[PDB]
């Protein structure tokens, strides 16, 4: 169902107290759908595999969003008159910064419990130093930013 | 008054539905959440310590 709707599933990601609620149930769904061990039970594997890739880069969007300097920002603008929905707003602008990514990085565990964190990756992991195409790869650097980003977020949620 | 009497009709019936939804979908979206932070927190804790 998340991929029968990737028009829209990818127009919501890339896009206010609705708004922050609808990014709430979309990762409270992906995270408890966005399982590889779907995968496997090519052209449907990309497919997937594609669209994950896509909450991936997507949901550390919202890190730099509400985990930066942009937070002050999106709380002083609903000032002007900030009633108990602004307040709410915010609450939902919380329960996504911590449902999203508590969902996704739930996922990343249990990815990495099933597959012993890719007991092969024996090759190096470190070197010793847009719409969606046919095919992309990606990146693993960006497990560190989620890292940084991650434990940078802590101490901010703290 | 015909006028006020429907009126007020009209009122109850917006107070019953406005219940109804609020009461539905606030339930709903917590019980899900709640379920799924406290899996998550569970399974995580016990990985860890049998791991160890």
């Amino acid at each position: 169902f998340l991929v029968a709707h990737s028009d829209t599933i990818q127009a919501i990601l890339r896009s206010s107290l609705g708004s922050l609620q609808e990014l709430a149930l979309l990762t409270g769904i992906i995270s408890k759908a966005a399982l590889p061990g779907v995968l496997n039970e090519d052209g449907s594997m990309m497919e997937l595999q594609g669209h994950i890739g896509r909450f991936q880069r997507q949901c550390l969007a919202l890190l730099n969003r509400f985990g930066g300097s942009d937070r002050l920002r999106q709380l002083s603008l609903q000032d002007d008159s900030s009633r108990l929905d602004g307040v709410s707003k915010k609450d939902d602008m919380e329960l996504a910064m911590q449902q999203i990514c508590s969902n996704v990085m739930e996922y990343c565990q249990a990815l990495m419990i099933q597959n012993s964190p890719s007991f092969q990756q024996t090759v190096c992991l470190f070197t010793p130093s847009s719409i969606l195409p046919s095919w992309r790869l990606p990146s693993l650097g960006v497990v560190i930013h989620l890292l940084k980003q991650s434990a940078n977020n802590f101490f901010t949620y703290y | 008054f015909l006028k006020n009497e429907k009126d007020n009709a009209l009122l109850s019936a917006i107070e019953e539905s406005r219940k109804r939804t609020f009461v539905m979908a606030e339930e709903y979206h917590r019980e899900s959440m709640l379920v799924e932070w406290e899996q998550v927190k569970q399974r995580v804790l016990h990985t860890l310590l049998a791991s160890g």
